């Protein structure tokens, strides 16, 4: 059973760095897209940063070549180092996996808070 | 009344035998019919058709409930 543990959030005051790490739990789909999205307070969902298992990365406008996208697919993990934090990144990061790519396969985890 | 194995619609309109359609080699004809026509990515297709096997049940449900 797919089961994401996410781990590596917390506080960091501007200009930080944080290392975000999701591993996924359960089968190794052969082809799969991880990567993160957030929610600011009230706002709405927003991808971060995804990678597919050929290796591309898609970032949102806001990361401006400040986040560097990850994977290690012998522990099937990713891991999003993001540096020179603001207090607009402030929001709670989830990590998804989806099946070959489709967003109607998702998995979710359950969200890490980061704050600066 | 209520029966067991029940014939199963999904909220995509997807249809199959459950659970006895999820217990195979193969998966449920209208999912590979569904990433074929549907999607139009016979990718994936190709990509379950091979993983299925391997696949514990929880996770053919996760798709065969999702897709």
């Amino acid at each position: 059973k797919v089961q994401l543990q996410e781990s590596g959030g917390g506080l960091v005051q501007v200009g930080g760095s944080l290392r975000l790490s999701c591993k996924a739990s359960g089968f190794t789909f052969r082809s799969s897209a991880m990567g993160w999205y957030r929610r600011a307070p009230g706002k709405q969902r927003e991808l971060v940063a995804s990678l597919t298992t050929t290796g591309t990365a898609d970032y949102g406008d806001f990361v401006k070549g400040r986040f560097t996208i990850s994977r290690d697919n012998a522990e099937n993990t990713v891991d999003l180092h993001m540096n020179s934090l603001k207090p607009e990144d402030t929001a709670v990061y989830y990590c998804h996996e989806d099946p070959y790519g489709m967003e109607s396969l998702r998995y979710w985890g359950q969200g890490t808070q980061v704050t600066v | 009344g209520g029966s067991w194995p029940q014939r199963v619609v999904t909220k995509k309109g997807r249809t199959f035998l459950y659970p006895n359609d999820l217990l195979q080699t193969n998966p449920p004809e209208s999912l590979i019919t569904a990433l074929v026509e549907e999607y139009q990515n016979p990718v994936s297709a190709k990509e379950l058709q091979a993983d299925w096997p391997d696949m514990s049940f929880d996770e053919r449900r996760h798709v065969a409930m999702n897709l």
